[PDB]
């Protein structure tokens, strides 16, 4: 609103606690976001790791299974998603 | 791989709030009936027993302008935390058993 | 009218009732497996 | 001391395509990567511009005037409401040193020429001038098609100029390029009609082959594309087109 | 600051938002042409003539450097009350294209002159746009522009078909029909001349005494500036969180070196949004880059006045490299949030207590 | 707001865009009415007899 | 003045137009929400015993 | 050509019946072929 | 009669009582009048829009 001017602020200073409300509703938004990533991903309590032998009956889960030579240590479906969307 | 446009939702969301951020840092260059949109301006022309006239327009505007904005985006809010309620229970239910 | 106007829905009745019909005959004769 | 003409070329004017042809840089701000929209007077897309191969031409708001001249025959403008001493009138030539800009109240004649004997010295345009306001000098603005563009706002003269060669014989081209701001002038006048000048051969005069195009522009609102430059590449007229 | 913040006395274990900081401006720098030729003013201030009210005289001054302190501090000006700005800041602006018009009216007239006035002259010899900005001057002239023998010259516009335009002259002399037949030139019934002389004598009184007024009106950033005001220009400096004032526009930021690739008629750059981001200094014609001085948020985390009193400061999405209350504190750590202060960093890994970001947050132990 | 009047809708030009996002939001309100009859009523690949 | 009182019924309208597309935001929320709601229940009980 | 929806130019009428891909309204839509 | 408006008028069916001019319906909306010279009732409709 005032963009670092005293005068500015002097006036708006008569208007009540306009401002502290807007910042609560902002940090109120911001601490649900984290709260839904939170609840919905934390679902497990350990972080289970896949053997080194993969020999499932004859399925075949290496375009889903994580892929180590990425940086980002995710898999084949993940990296096409993540490039398809900007 | 080949197909594109198949993640409309996730777009949509980026672009409403990619918009509302636009629109809100372009209502910055609107007089409201004053003489200019620029405050620097104003305080260098004018003294200031007439320039809190100006000044006072140019607060009202832009305070209303932000609360339009804070709605926009409680709304928004909402509808995306009922999204994710409906996630985490699709994927308690369909990959921890047997829906 | 002052500068308001109502728009119609995409789906008229009859789209709808023949929607709740093809339905009801789905449930009546193949029981779930329509489904 | 002027001559009246007598050979009467008289004859309908012909029409071409404007296609894209027109568009110039509308203010003085520097922007990159940037579509702007802005409302301002333009030349409309796809209009139908006049051609001649010097009758009075109406000034309306602004004026548009192209010519794929060879050798530079073209000279300069006239520019009044009645090209006479008893109104204000600005006079513009551009001969081989710089160009001359003037303002006062000219005694005209019927067929402003120049000729030119093979000793280029000859001036029968005005008999005349016993007032004058304003005057000017600058830099010559001189298979090559050059254009200008006269507005005449809040009493200031505003001309945009753009010289590119080309190699299309007679119609205008099918291209795109913006003319950037060349001159202006603060002066008020009540302009309402223009004419144009030529340089003959005074050996004897030998000239026909005068071949020009000349537009009105209108208001209305255009959306500009800048490139990384800042040179404006593309545009889309508003109001022509439900796709537009 | 947290306790004044959250009105109370003790605070509980978390992160909470303060206040913003931000780097202060050093010195300021002013930036004018080199242009100093002396104005002319008295020229046309003290003119012996002046035209009639319906032909007022109209000039236009430019390229100068005018000083309007000798205006304003003179006493000759019966009236001097200007509109769009106040007179003491005239000597900060640099302007272009400045107008004046000069007539002479009748003292109660004076009045007339206003944007939104409706009379006689406000609507058939001057009119003023509403949204005028300049200024208006007025002087008693009935020493030397009143004659016992009857100033008869000085003429007004009396009828006319309609109002006139902001800004337009009416020099048309012609008679008026002011009922249902012709006139054909004849000034008879319902025919009238639409000028009106004056009666300006010495033996008048008060209201009827000729009157000198000179209107003069400007122009806000239409142009490069050209008619600037008395004002020092001081140097140039770099990479300094400065104040400027670029010819007459001001600012606050940081200078730099700009390759932006500028053409001989800008002489201004913007962005998106509508930024002013780069400017062209008048006296080097050198294109510069305005860059806002660093600022953002500060946050604090404590584990409780209930437990210990000792707390730790974020600031929000800032390099670590002007940090400039607690300068030094303890060793600094560099995050993608931003920096912190007053918390050691440590190569295990447990439970998050207080979020901070990025995926790292902080504990209690120090 | 103003009822075809020229000075009017000068006056409101200066309000900078507070009626794009009003028609948005409409707009947003009508195409989530028409999705909302479509996906509870069309659920069959067939119209059965 | 005649723009002074034009502000007034135009700062008032639009208000009162504010008021109204608000409440029609937050009407359309619920519906949506019955639209669910409606939606899950068609497709668990009629295409299928729940 | 006149619909329940108000008046429709630069289209064609036909007698057939597709699958909708731009919605018009009242039941009706329209389709790329002109 | 010094009442203003923009619209489309029509005759009328509606039997004015003989002491009133015009008629409105629902939040103060003029839909007929009565002409002061030939006493006659006039429908009005708002010209079309869309
Ligand atoms: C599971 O599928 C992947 C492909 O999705 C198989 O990887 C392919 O293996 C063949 C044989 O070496 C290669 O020619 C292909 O180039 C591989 N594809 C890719 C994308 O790299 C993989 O072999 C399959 N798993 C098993 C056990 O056969
Ligand atoms: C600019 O000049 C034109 C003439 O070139 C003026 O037009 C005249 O207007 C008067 C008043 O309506 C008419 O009686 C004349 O017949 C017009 N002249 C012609 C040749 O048609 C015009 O008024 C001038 N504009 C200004 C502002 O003075
Ligand atoms: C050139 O300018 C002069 C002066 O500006 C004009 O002379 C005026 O002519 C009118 C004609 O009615 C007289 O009323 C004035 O008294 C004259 N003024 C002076 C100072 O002599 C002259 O007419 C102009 N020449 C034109 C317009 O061709
Ligand atoms: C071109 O026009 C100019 C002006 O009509 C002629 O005279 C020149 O005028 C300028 C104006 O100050 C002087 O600086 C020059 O010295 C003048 N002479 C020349 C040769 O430029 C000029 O003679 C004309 N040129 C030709 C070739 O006719
Ligand atoms: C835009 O400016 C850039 C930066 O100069 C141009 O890129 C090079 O410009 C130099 C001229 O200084 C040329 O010699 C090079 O050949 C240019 N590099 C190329 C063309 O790859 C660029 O040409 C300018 N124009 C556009 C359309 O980008
Ligand atoms: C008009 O002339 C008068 C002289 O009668 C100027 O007034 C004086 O100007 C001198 C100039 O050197 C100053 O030193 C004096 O202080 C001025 N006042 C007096 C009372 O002598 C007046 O300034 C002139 N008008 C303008 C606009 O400059
Ligand atoms: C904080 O500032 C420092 C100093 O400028 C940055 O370090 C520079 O990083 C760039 C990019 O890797 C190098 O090219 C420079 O040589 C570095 N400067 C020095 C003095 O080493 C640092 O990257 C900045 N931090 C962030 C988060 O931007
Ligand atoms: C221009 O007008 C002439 C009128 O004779 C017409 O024949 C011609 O087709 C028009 N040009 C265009 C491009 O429509
Ligand atoms: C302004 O003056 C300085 C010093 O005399 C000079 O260096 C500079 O080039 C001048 N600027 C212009 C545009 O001439
Ligand atoms: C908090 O304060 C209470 C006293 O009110 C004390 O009993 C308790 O131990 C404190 N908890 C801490 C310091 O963690
Ligand atoms: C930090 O990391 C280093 C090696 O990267 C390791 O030796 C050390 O134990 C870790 N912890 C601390 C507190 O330095
Ligand atoms: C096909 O449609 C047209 C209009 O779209 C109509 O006039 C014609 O009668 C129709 N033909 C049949 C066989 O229904």
């Amino acid at each position: 609103i005032c963009g670092d001017s005293t005068e500015c602020s002097n006036l708006l200073l008569q208007y009540g606690s306009f401002c502290t409300q807007l910042n609560r509703a902002l940090t109120g938004i911001a601490v649900e976001q984290d709260k839904n990533t939170q609840e919905v991903f934390a679902q497990v309590k350990q972080i289970y790791k896949t053997p080194p032998i993969k020999d499932f009956g004859g399925f075949n889960f290496s375009q889903i299974l994580p892929d180590p030579s990425k940086p980002s240590k995710r898999s084949f479906i993940e990296d096409l998603l993540f490039n398809k969307v900007t | 791989s080949s197909t594109a446009s198949a993640l409309g939702k996730l777009q949509d969301v980026v672009n409403q709030n990619a918009q509302a951020l636009n629109t809100l840092v372009k209502q910055l260059s609107s007089n409201f009936g004053a003489i200019s949109s620029v405050l620097n301006d104003i305080l260098s022309r004018l003294d200031p027993p007439e320039a809190e006239v100006q000044i006072d327009r140019l607060i009202t505007g832009r305070l209303q302008s932000l609360q339009t904005y804070v709605t926009q985006q409680l709304i928004r809010a909402a509808e995306i935390r009922a999204s994710a309620n409906l996630a985490a229970t699709k994927m308690s239910e369909c990959v921890l058993g047997q829906s | 009218f002052n500068g308001l106007t109502v728009l119609p829905p995409l789906l008229t009745d009859e789209m709808i009732a023949q929607y709740t019909s093809a339905l009801l005959a789905g449930t009546i004769t193949s029981g779930w497996t329509f489904g | 001391q002027c001559v009246n003409l007598t050979t009467r070329t008289q004859l309908p004017p012909a029409y071409t395509n404007s296609f894209t042809r027109g568009v110039y840089y509308p203010d003085k701000v520097f922007r990159s990567s940037v579509l702007h929209s802005t409302q301002d007077l333009f030349l409309p897309f796809f209009s139908n511009v006049t051609w001649f191969h010097n009758p009075v031409l109406p000034f309306n708001d602004g004026v548009y005037f192209a010519s794929t001249e060879k050798s530079n025959i073209i000279r300069g403008w006239i520019f009044g409401t009645t090209l006479d001493s008893k109104t204000q009138s600005l006079l513009i030539v551009n001969n081989a040193t710089n160009v001359v800009i003037k303002v006062c109240e000219f005694q005209f004649c019927n067929d402003p020429f120049l000729d030119v004997y093979y000793m280029k010295s000859e001036f029968r345009v005005y008999s005349s001038a016993n007032n004058c306001t304003f005057e000017y000098v600058s830099q010559p603005f001189l298979k090559n098609l050059r254009e200008f563009v006269f507005k005449n706002i809040d009493g200031y003269f505003k001309i945009y100029s753009k010289h590119t060669p080309i190699n299309l014989v007679r119609d205008l081209p099918q291209g795109f390029s913006a003319l950037e701001p060349l001159v202006d002038l603060p002066i008020g006048i009540n302009i309402t009609r223009f004419q144009t000048l030529l340089a003959l051969h005074r050996s004897g005069w030998t000239a026909g082959a005068a071949a020009y195009y000349v537009g009105y522009l209108q208001p209305r609102t255009f959306l500009l594309k800048y490139n990384e430059n800042g040179t404006i590449t593309d545009a889309v007229d508003c109001a022509l087109d439900p796709l537009s | 600051e947290t306790k004044c913040t959250l009105k109370s006395f003790t605070v509980e274990k978390g992160i909470y938002q303060t206040s913003n900081f931000r780097v202060q401006p050093t010195e300021s720098i002013v930036r004018f042409p080199n242009i100093t030729n002396l104005c002319p003013f008295g020229e046309v201030f003290n003119a012996t003539r002046f035209a009639s009210v319906y032909a007022w005289n109209r000039k236009r001054i430019s390229n100068c450097v005018a000083d309007y302190s000798v205006l304003y501090n003179s006493a000759s000006f019966s009236t001097f009350k200007c509109y769009g700005v106040s007179p003491t800041k005239l000597n900060d602006l640099c302007f272009t294209n400045v107008y004046a018009d000069s007539f002479v009216i009748r003292g109660d007239e004076v009045r007339q002159i206003a944007p939104g006035q409706t009379g006689k002259i406000a609507d058939y010899n001057y009119k003023l746009p509403d949204d005028f900005t300049g200024c208006v001057i007025a002087w008693n002239s009935n020493n030397l522009d009143s004659k016992v023998g009857g100033n008869y010259n000085y003429r007004y516009r009396l009828f006319r078909k309609s109002n006139l335009k902001p800004f337009e002259r009416d020099i048309s002399t012609e008679i008026y029909q002011a009922g249902s037949t012709p006139c054909n030139g004849v000034q008879g019934f319902n025919c009238y001349f639409p000028l009106q002389s004056y009666g300006f004598q010495p033996t008048n009184g008060v209201g009827y005494q000729p009157y000198r007024v000179v209107v003069l009106s400007f122009e806000l950033l239409h142009a490069p500036a050209t008619v600037c005001g008395p004002k020092k220009s001081t140097n140039l400096v770099k990479n300094k969180c400065v104040n400027f004032n670029f010819n007459g526009l001001t600012g606050t930021g940081v200078l730099t070196e700009s390759n932006k690739k500028f053409l001989p008629f800008q002489q201004f750059g913007r962005d998106i949004a509508d930024t002013t981001d780069a400017v062209r200094d008048p006296q080097t014609l050198e294109i510069l880059d305005i860059t806002p001085c660093s600022f953002g948020g500060v946050s604090v985390i404590t584990p409780g006045t209930n437990t210990s009193n000792q707390v730790a400061v974020l600031y929000q999405g800032v390099n670590c490299t002007e940090v400039p209350v607690y300068s030094t504190g303890s060793n600094v750590f560099q995050t993608r949030a931003g920096c912190l202060i007053g918390a050691e960093h440590v190569n295990n890994s447990y439970e998050c207590d207080i979020p901070i970001g990025a995926g790292i947050c902080a504990s209690y132990q120090s």
